[PDB]
């Protein structure tokens, strides 16, 4: 899996490949690793699917009840629930989750939750098998407050590379833009990102 | 707190009596009469159906005679609902005994278990006793034909002939007046019906107001048999015994 | 009236009173007087031990909870044992876990919350005992008055038990005087014996009748009985 | 014996006084409310009475958002009103989680009604002195109004009213419908349905309203929201330029 | 009949809960305490009666803090007051632990609200003998709240409870009228000291001790703190002056 | 080690023309040691028959259990249980012990008293139901039995023929298995009567 | 086992083989791997036979009760959620791999669940040991917007791939069509391409062939 | 908290009566009438939809309920009590039977099950009996059609026909006169509608009446095809329109 979240001038963008394998077999080539926990708070799932899905499902439910009682939750709070679940059950989970959300006061925010269940807030974060191949690249190309286009390119390139080198990654690249203007789904096909 | 609404169903009266057991019995005194007579070659169970109608589907009905085992059955007097709850646990108990020992539960043993369950609601729990009294009719190879009776108190005893429900006193006198140790099933069958006939709070003793059962050892076999007469079977025996 | 609202602590009277709690408070008044007072260097307890016959012993009124904390009781002995014993655990836990001496002020907050629990739940009963806790901690000497109602209060001095009002007025008067008795335990103690004799009547405090306790700066909470108190009678 | 009036057990008449006394508490607030069904929306009007000048008007309300689609207005004391709200909210979130779709207004009602029924049969649970009106624009049923009471009863309505002058508002509405012949306000926009509701609320109670004497709630396709002093004001001005 | 006031969860025939009502009695009988919501925080003040010169001054503190940004003050049965705050503390802690963000005043309010209302549901518990004024600053401003034994609570601009509750409510209302644009944290501390001094007339028998605490975005960085030393005396003076 | 291979034994059911048959061996041994030549693995409750192969203790237990269940069933339902229903009972009974099953392989055979139709069914140790219209095999020599049946068997055999067929399958399969044999019994079930025969076979 | 799912313009179809096995031996030459969760929600399952059955019925039983309680049609996402949370609760210990489909008030749906509890969504899916043979066929002939017939062929062709090319699969082809407007049509043995050829000889034994030791009649009547 | 009501709330009085059960039955008496009639090829149950406000929509509430696809129930007494009793009866059918035998329970037993539930609310700690009486009608392969009545006491009995609630005495008398062991289902339906009219004050039509039957298998109501042995539910609630049609032949 190859997933990343990048914060920019107008908010934040989440990206991912669509490949989920069981060994060398691609069980699903059109997977949607971009999951919605709240209106403008989404996450990137890597690690066990049965685990990230179960965790996500439970989080969405917690944020729903939270809203019912105290209004919209912060992107931070969302990271907090994910973390609580991952840390408290670290012994039976294999989930690496990136939490990204658009806020009006905070704009864009990204929290990465690695295997130990720790939480890290950063300008952008990469994760999944393919992530290792693009550390140098992403470190050398990321910039803060990029425009929507620059950021869609940054993600498009980074992941096309990770998909290139990592066999556990592939299919199409999916993105989700989160800004004051709402939520936008973006999809890029092999033929487009391969020759980049 | 809650103590304010607690009836304390399990306490003694200044006279050393158990209120609820007493009252429960009071309730049973108004239930259809059930009679059990034990003859040398079999046992008889006869009971009076309380409240009936033209519309009451009698073929599909059972409110007094219940089969517990293959060699044991009971006649009820009191809250049917309550009776069932106990009857089901009785049916289970029989099976467990069989499953553990690979032998059919001895009549008295089943009766003691049931009585113990009642006795309990009498000493602890804060719940009401079961408004039921049983006439157990059964047969085992240790005591042959046996007849027992148990009530809300939790006590049980054996009988040659006995009755429960309404007008027991009347019936007991009549039974005590015509019972003989060397009776035969048929004889008992008659004596049973005759007694009900004389105690019935109703006009006439018709089949549609009865439930009958016999535990006999059909000679042409050697095994004991439980027969819970069907509407027509009662209607017949009723004409035969001279009550048409 | 009152008869319909005092069958348990989970019932309020039409006036907002909790009788069962008040009846408990009564057990205290029926109890032998005991006095507490403190300066800035020490805190002291003086209590009148009551005996059954003249063939019986006099029952202990003072209990030690730690090297820096202790108290005197008036009312149901058993309940004092329960409460003091619980206050010992708390001091203990404060050490074992934080290597910290349980501040008197906190010990009080703890007692209050413990008591309160027996006045809002069915089946429970209030504690029929009053307590006077003294102690020396990081903020100095302290005196606390514990009431079964849960009300714990910090004072310079006070008394509880039958005729307690006598001593209390006496202290309320002597205030500016004993509060300055620093660097001298014996003086603070004598002022304590005086306050208590102010609630005498029946007899006069004797050696196997008087009970004194003291805690302070370099003084670990220590109880004095018999011959030990002789020098104060 | 005479305690058959302190706990929820039968009286010889076969009645449950505690349940009846519960109902009695529902009017304790002296607020009336009504709900009507638009062509494709549902509106609930409720009176708002903030007498104290020290109170922050904005924090006072008997209208609740149980979920994105379900709204609930309560007639009864507020502490029981909130206990009920919270439970419904939880019941709503759990339903979604377990079944994978938003709990339907009517189901939520049935669940709360069954919950009430229990306090009716179990001795240690007192009923809640509140009547709950649930509204939404069900994805399967269309605009919906379901109301539950301390007896553990509930049903769906074409429209409904609750509170002290319930009967005046009811019969008013009954008449409007006997006239229109349809079971709903034939209006496309909810603003007009809101105006309709407010109007008849006035006709039936014979009273004039100011932006702060009301509380409005609207339920549209995929969203239930409450109006603001201004949203209402603009709505009040509307009915005014028709009278 | 009657007796509808001996158990806590019972509805009188007119739909009331006398036990709760009797609780309110215990409250009104208590000391007076107020809350003033300034334009960027909230100020809390309370009446501390000096039962005797024996009470160590400044020692028996009443106002309590929950977490680091919420303040609580209550009139009535103090022990019940603390009990409630303990629950609030656990309640706030549970919240922060899962959502990270320190509990929002409103959410906290309903947290205490549901708990209190919970004690009007069973006859096995007694309602709270306290009314509580609490509040603080959060993500969107300041909030003042008052909670009644019934579990009821609303947001206030000013709030008072206890013996001198009326004098106060009287004064608080005056403020609200003569300050449509808002009161400053600094000013609310003064005004509070005055309002406490006035409300002390319905108890002018025993001498008292003032205790103020505030939570201001600009004055205490959104953290709840006790007003001490100079600023305190300054207010005691501003009050002592206007009481003559 | 393998529970289902400690005691040995085999069972096989077969359908015919308005009749069903079920047969088993009589061996009960511990590993190589032969212990009892009288351990029947077929039981019946009313007109429904059940053969159980596997760990003898569980075989015994499962029978005692089904008796108990079928008895109560008759008291409450007021009729004897049918094969189809029993099969369901047996299945759920086993799956109830999903993560600690009885080491058995149950075979059900009977004729539906109301439909007259013949019925047979097999189960894996956790209830998986196999409802065959021809034959069901179970035991340490199940492979041999499959080979025997798959060939020997043919539809609508008369009772007298089905007997020869089921016997030869059981008999020959058993002889190729060290843990089966030592005697055998075959049941021929019809709507009215049920005949039980004991076969003569090798004793090694 | 070969099971597949394929959505078409107005519904969804699912198919499967009919071979059951324990090791290299065929236990059931014709079992049904298509389970009904509700009248219009059917599930095709691979893995531990008993498990696919039990889990299928359990969620079915609950879907039924829920339907009655809510007075609404069962929704596929409800069975999907119920199943998955169940399977997940059981740490994959319940060897069930299912392809669930059907039509409800919200439209037509196609999902797949894995014993550990994760779920996927698509227009065509396959599971089981024939998964790959089938998927090859699907990856080769699926196109967006298939007619009910096209879909049934495609599905059935995929199952064949498995029967023929996978040793764990065989026998017949069971199909179930769930079209948005109508009743679900379950076609048991929609294809039976493996009928055994007539045996070379009849092995009917001459009566008396078997040697009998003893004989008796059995008592069934109580 | 904690239900400290661990003692029975229904006890024996010196007269031997069980107060609450008696009072519960009184509650049943007060409830709207409902009846049941068993024909040689079906059963019918019906009651009146006593709309408690012209604004309320009586459809959004069923007094007649499906327990299994071959068993229906109807009551008289406290609506809410019936409601939860139905859910319980639907579940118990699965938990204690369909999940064990893979087939729906036969009428007598499911009834037996519901009875037990009520029986318990008559003896368990801290509860009151159910204020309803039920009329359950169904069919099973080995018992044919049947009609049962379940009381708050926990007692139940089979009926050829009967009624409960308000004008039960009246209706019961009217049924004894019109019932015979040769009625076809349509006959009972007719008799049902007649027997009902008597207890009806105002409007009497398909919108005020609620009636269902337990007759032949409705494969058209199955939802799917392809399985020979699954023929459809025998239970079917009549539509408003279906009711009015019959009312004209009244
Ligand atoms: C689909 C094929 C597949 O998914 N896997 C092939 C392996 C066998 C799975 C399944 N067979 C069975 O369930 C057996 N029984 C057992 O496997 N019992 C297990 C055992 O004894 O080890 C226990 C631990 C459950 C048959 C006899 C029921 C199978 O055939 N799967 C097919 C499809 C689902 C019918």
């Amino acid at each position: 899996t190859s997933i990343m979240a990048v914060t920019f001038k107008d908010g934040v963008i989440l990206g991912a490949d669509s490949r989920t394998t069981t060994g060398a077999y691609i069980a699903n080539r059109v997977t949607d690793k971009l999951t919605r926990v709240h209106d403008k708070i989404w996450c990137c799932r890597s690690g066990s699917a049965a685990d990230t899905q179960a965790i996500a499902d439970i989080v969405q439910y917690h944020l729903e009840l939270y809203t019912s009682q105290y209004g919209t939750p912060s992107t931070e709070t969302a990271a907090s629930v994910f973390k609580e679940l991952c840390y408290e059950n670290k012994d039976n989970l294999t989930a690496g989750i990136i939490v990204a959300g658009y806020d009006d006061k905070n704009k864009g925010e990204v929290y990465t939750i690695p295997l130990g269940g720790s939480v890290h807030k950063l300008p952008y974060a990469i994760a999944g098998s393919g992530s290792t191949f693009i550390y140098g690249y992403c470190d050398k190309n990321f910039r803060e407050n990029m425009s929507k286009e620059e950021t869609v390119d940054f993600i498009k390139h980074s992941l096309s590379q990770a998909i290139k080198w990592d066999g556990s990654s592939g299919g199409v690249i999916r993105m989700v833009v989160l800004t004051a203007a709402g939520v936008e789904r973006l999809i890029f096909y092999p033929d487009e990102y391969e020759q980049l | 707190g809650s103590r304010r609404y607690d009836s304390r169903t399990t306490i003694f009266s200044p006279e050393g009596r158990l209120y609820q057991v007493e009252y429960a019995l009071e309730s049973i005194s108004h239930a259809g009469t059930a009679i059990g007579i034990m003859a040398s070659d079999g046992i008889v169970l006869a009971a009076e159906r309380k409240v009936t109608s033209t519309l009451l589907e009698q073929d599909t009905s059972t409110e007094k005679l219940y089969k517990l085992n293959d060699k044991i059955a009971v006649a009820v007097a009191g809250l049917t609902a309550d009776a069932e709850i106990l009857i089901n646990t009785a049916r289970i108990h029989a099976q467990n005994y069989l499953k553990t020992y690979n032998e059919d539960i001895p009549v008295e043993i089943l009766v003691r278990r049931l009585s113990d369950i009642k006795q309990g609601y009498t000493q602890h729990g804060g719940l009401r006793p079961f408004g039921v009294s049983f006439i157990y009719a059964g047969y085992d190879d240790r005591y042959g034909y046996q007849l027992y009776t148990s009530n809300p108190s939790g006590n049980y005893t054996g009988w040659k002939a006995i009755s429960v429900g309404a007008n027991t006193s009347a019936a007991q006198t009549l039974l005590q007046m015509d019972y003989k140790d060397d009776m035969k099933v048929d004889d008992a069958i008659e004596l049973a019906l005759k007694t009900l006939s004389k105690t019935t709070d109703s006009s006439a003793l018709t089949y549609d107001r009865l439930e009958f059962a016999t535990i006999r050892k059909g000679a042409n076999d050697g095994e004991v048999y439980q027969k819970i007469f069907k509407p027509q079977e009662i209607k017949d025996i009723l004409v035969k015994t001279g009550i048409t | 009236f009152r008869n319909n609202y005092d069958g348990d602590t989970v019932t309020f009277s039409p006036t907002g009173r909790l009788f069962q709690v008040e009846y408990a408070l009564e057990a205290i008044k029926q109890g032998s007087v005991t006095v507490g007072l403190r300066s800035n260097t020490h805190a002291v307890l003086v209590a009148l031990k009551r005996n059954a016959d003249e063939l019986s012993s006099y029952q202990k009124k003072i209990i030690k909870c730690d090297e820096h904390m202790g108290l005197s009781l008036a009312g149901l002995a058993p309940d004092a044992r329960v409460l003091s014993n619980y206050l010992r655990q708390q001091c203990n836990y404060s050490s074992l876990v934080f290597n910290r001496k349980l501040a008197v002020e906190r010990a009080g907050h703890l007692l209050c919350d413990k008591a309160q629990k027996n006045t809002q739940s069915y089946g429970g009963r209030p504690y029929g005992v009053g307590l006077l806790i003294i102690g020396y901690d990081k903020s100095g000497a302290h005196l606390l008055e514990f009431q079964p109602s849960g009300n714990v209060t910090e004072l310079y001095g006070t008394a509880i038990g039958a005729r307690s009002q006598g001593a209390k007025t006496y202290l309320e008067r002597t205030l500016d005087t004993f509060i300055k008795i620093d660097g001298n335990p014996d003086e603070l103690i004598k002022a304590g014996v005086e306050a208590i004799s102010q609630s005498l009547r029946d007899e006069s405090l004797t050696v196997d009748n008087l009970s004194i306790a003291i805690v302070g700066k370099d003084t670990p909470f220590t109880i004095y009985d018999g011959e030990a108190v002789a020098k104060y009678i | 014996a005479g305690y058959d009036r302190h706990i929820t057990i039968f009286s010889p008449e076969g009645r449950l006084y505690q349940v009846e006394y519960a109902f009695k508490a529902t009017n304790q607030t002296n607020i009336n409310s009504l709900a009507v069904r638009g062509k494709d929306c549902t509106v609930v009007i409720s009176q708002k009475k903030v007498p104290d000048k020290l109170l922050d008007p904005t924090t006072v309300s008997y209208i609740f958002c149980i979920s994105r689609t379900i709204g609930m207005v309560v007639n009864g004391p507020i502490p029981d009103a909130r206990n009920a709200a919270l439970r419904a909210k939880a019941e709503a979130a759990e339903f979604r989680y377990k079944y994978g779709y938003d709990m339907p207004c009517d189901v939520l009602a049935k669940r709360m009604a069954n919950l009430s029924q229990i306090y009716t049969q179990r001795a240690y649970m007192r009923p809640l002195g509140v009547i709950l009106t649930f509204v939404s624009v069900d994805e399967e049923l269309g605009p919906s109004i379901y109301k539950t009471d301390p007896a553990g009863y509930y049903v769906g309505y074409k429209a409904t009213a609750t509170g002290p002058k319930q009967q005046e508002i009811t019969t008013n509405l009954e008449n409007h419908f006997k006239k229109s012949k349809i079971d709903h306000i034939n209006e496309e926009s909810w603003e007009k349905v809101v105006e309709f509701a407010i109007t008849h609320m006035i006709d039936a109670l014979g009273t004039e309203f100011s932006k702060n004497d009301l509380e409005v709630g609207v339920a549209t396709k995929d969203k239930f929201f409450t109006l603001s002093a201004e949203n209402i004001e603009e709505r009040l001005v509307a009915i005014a330029e028709q009278d | 009949g009657t007796g509808y006031d001996l158990s806590n969860s019972v509805f009188s025939p007119d739909g009331r809960n006398f036990q709760v009502e009797y609780a309110v009695k215990a409250v009104e009988n208590g000391t007076t305490s107020i809350g003033i919501k300034c334009n960027d925080g909230v100020v809390f003040a309370v009446e501390k009666l000096i039962t005797s010169k024996l009470l160590v001054p400044q020692k028996n503190v009443k106002i309590q803090v929950v977490d680091r940004h919420i303040g609580c003050v209550y009139s009535g049965l103090i022990p019940d007051g603390r009990h409630l705050v303990n629950r609030g503390r656990e309640e706030a802690a549970s919240f922060k632990k899962l959502y990270k963000t320190p509990i929002p005043i409103p959410a906290f309010a309903d947290r205490l609200g549901q708990y209190v209302q919970a004690h009007t549901l069973y006859n096995s518990v007694r309602p709270f003998g306290v009314s509580t004024i609490f509040g603080g600053v959060d993500k969107n401003g300041a909030h003042l709240y008052m909670l009644e034994p019934s579990g009821s609570y609303w947001g206030y601009k000013g709030a008072a409870t206890g013996k001198g509750r009326q004098s106060a409510k009287a004064e608080l209302e005056k403020l609200v009228d003569h300050h449509p644009e808002g009161l400053s944290a600094r000013e609310a501390v003064k005004q509070a000291a005055k309002i406490i001094y006035l409300a002390h007339e319905d108890n002018k028998e025993k001498d008292f001790e003032l205790e103020i605490s505030w939570c201001s975005l600009s004055e205490t960085n959104g953290l709840h703190k006790f007003v001490k030393g100079d600023l305190l005396q300054e207010a005691i003076d501003f009050a002592q002056k206007e009481i003559n | 080690s393998d529970p289902s291979s400690i005691n040995g034994g085999i069972v096989v059911a077969m359908t015919g023309k308005d009749c069903v048959a079920i047969a088993c061996d009589l061996r009960l041994g511990s590993q190589s040691l032969g212990v009892s030549n009288k351990f029947e693995k077929i039981f019946h409750y009313g007109h429904v028959f059940l053969g159980i192969t596997g760990l003898a203790t569980d075989v015994t237990t499962l029978n005692e259990m089904f008796r108990y269940k079928t008895n109560l069933y008759k008291l409450k339902e007021e009729r004897a249980i049918e094969p189809e229903t029993f099969t369901q009972l047996v299945s759920s009974s086993l799956y109830e012990r999903r993560f600690g099953p009885y080491f058995v392989g149950p075979v059900v055979a009977g004729i539906n008293s109301k439909s007259g139709k013949p019925f047979i069914a097999g189960f894996d140790l956790i209830g998986c139901i196999d409802e065959a219209k021809d034959f069901i095999v179970s035991g340490t020599a199940s492979d041999q039995l499959f080979g025997m049946c798959e060939s020997l068997y043919e539809p609508n055999l008369e009772p007298e023929d089905l007997f020869e067929t089921i016997s030869q399958a059981l008999l020959n399969a058993a002889d190729r298995d060290a843990l089966s044999g030592w005697g055998a019994v075959v049941y021929i079930i019809k709507k009215d009567e049920v005949v039980k025969r004991y076969l003569k076979m090798r004793q090694d | 086992t070969t099971i597949v799912g394929v959505k078409f313009n107005n519904g969804v179809v699912i198919a499967a083989d009919t071979r059951s096995t324990q090791g290299p031996i065929v236990a059931d030459k014709n079992c049904a791997k298509l389970h009904r969760i509700s009248p219009k929600i059917w599930c095709a399952g691979a893995g531990t036979a008993a498990d696919t059955e039990a889990v299928t019925q359990l969620i079915g039983s609950n879907i039924e009760l829920h339907s009655l309680y809510t007075s609404r049609e069962p929704r596929v996402v409800s069975a999907l959620q119920m199943l998955k949370q169940h399977l997940f609760k059981y740490q994959g210990h319940i060897g069930a791999y299912l392809i669930v489909a059907g039509v409800d008030p919200t439209g037509s749906h196609l999902f797949s669940i894995h014993a550990h509890g994760s779920t996927d969504v698509g227009y065509y899916l396959s599971l089981g040991s024939g998964s790959l043979a089938a998927m090859a066929v699907l990856e080769s002939h699926w196109k967006q917007d298939l007619t009910k017939e096209e879909a049934i062929k495609l599905a059935s062709d995929a199952i064949q791939a498995g029967i023929w090319n996978d040793l764990g699969s065989g026998s017949n082809v069971d199909v179930c069509v769930m079209e948005i407007g109508k009743d679900a049509e379950y076609l048991r043995n929609y294809l039976t391409p493996n009928v055994r050829e007539e045996k070379q000889k009849s092995y009917k034994f001459p009566r008396g062939t078997t040697a009998v030791l003893k004989e008796s009649i059995v008592n069934i009547c109580d | 908290m904690t239900d400290r009501y661990s003692f029975s709330l229904t006890t024996f009085s010196p007269s031997g009566k069980l107060g609450q059960i008696d009072y519960a039955l009184t509650a049943v008496k007060q409830g709207v009438t409902s009846l049941g009639i068993k024909a040689t090829n079906g059963v019918v149950i019906a009651t009146e939809k006593k709309s408690s406000s012209p604004l309320a929509m009586s459809e959004t509430l069923s007094k007649v309920s499906l327990l299994t696809p071959d068993i229906g129930a109807v009551y008289s007494g406290m609506g809410p009590d019936y409601r939860v009793l139905v859910d319980k009866s639907r579940k118990v059918a699965h938990t204690s039977y369909k999940r064990i035998y893979g087939e729906y329970p036969p009428t007598k037993l499911l009834v037996s099950e519901v009875a037990k539930i009520m029986q318990e609310a008559t003896q368990s700690g801290g509860v009151r009996p159910f204020g309803v009486s039920l009329l359950i009608a169904g069919h099973d392969e080995f018992n044919g059609f049947s009609l049962y009545q379940v009381d708050p006491s926990g007692s139940y009995f089979p009926w050829k026909a009967t009624a409960i609630g308000k004008g039960s005495v009246a209706a019961k008398t009217f049924l004894e006169k019109r019932w015979n062991d040769e009625l076809e289902l349509e006959d009972a339906i007719h008799i049902a509608l007649l027997t009902l009219k008597e207890s009806v004050e105002g409007e009497f039509n398909g919108d005020t009446i609620e009636l269902a039957i337990i007759g032949d298998e409705n494969p058209d109501l199955l939802g799917y095809t392809g399985i020979p042995t699954d023929k459809g539910p025998r239970f079917r609630k009549l539509t408003s329109q279906e009711i009015n049609d019959r009312l004209e032949a009244l």
